[PDB]
């Protein structure tokens, strides 16, 4: 159940940022997609709207 | 007192079938009874299925 | 009698086969390394006329 | 998987960092082993005076 996506990394703490929803998802394999493992890798996403 | 046993099988599909002599190239011969739709029970990669 | 289930007995593709040693352990393997690196980018000659 | 311990298994032309790789076994008193993924295993006790 953990939705908090965010490793002390992301520019989502930030006054100017807005609503958004913490999602994620996996990746690839292999030396065209950035590591050394025929697995799905965790890579995470963040969106949100501006004006 | 007997022991008479009955072998009942409920079905209300009756779809066609057929008998299958499979030769490998190898040299193997078996048999096997596909079905009109169901997996056979693939042999060693071959999966040869019957359409009705 | 020991306390054992017994012989176990393995069939993979429609053949049963007696294994010596069965279990279940990690392996070290590679993987397939697919650089493609951009095959066909661009590249065709031809030409253009009026009818 | 391409390579298993310097051991050739298959063609893949390149060989990569080794990686822990979770598979099941079997072995029949040859060299090599023999990985499966999908099988049907029968535990049988069958009296036998040896246990």
């Amino acid at each position: 159940s953990t939705s908090n996506s965010f490793s002390d990394d992301w520019a989502g703490k930030m006054d100017r940022a807005g609503l958004g929803f913490s999602g994620c998802s996996d990746g690839c394999g292999g030396a065209a997609c950035g590591c050394f493992n025929a697995a799905p890798s965790c890579i995470f996403w963040r969106k949100w709207v501006e004006n | 007192p007997h022991g008479i046993i009955w072998k009942v099988s409920p079905c209300a599909a009756w779809v066609p079938s057929a008998v299958i002599e499979l030769t490998m190239p190898s040299g193997e011969v078996r048999t096997f009874h596909p079905m009109s739709g169901i997996p056979t029970q693939v042999f060693k990669g071959v999966s040869v299925t019957y359409l009705g | 009698l020991v306390h054992k289930p017994g012989e176990v007995v393995v069939s993979y593709g429609g053949m049963r086969v007696r294994p010596k040693c069965y279990g279940f352990s990690r392996m070290m393997a590679t993987l397939e390394v697919n650089p493609p690196e951009q095959r066909t980018g661009q590249c065709t000659g031809c030409h253009l006329e009026c009818i | 998987i391409c390579k298993i311990d310097g051991v050739v298994f298959n063609q893949c032309e390149g060989e990569s960092l080794p990686q822990p790789f979770d598979v099941a076994w079997m072995d029949v008193g040859h060299s090599h082993k023999i990985i499966m993924r999908e099988h049907k295993t029968k535990w049988v006790q069958e009296s036998s005076s040896k246990d």
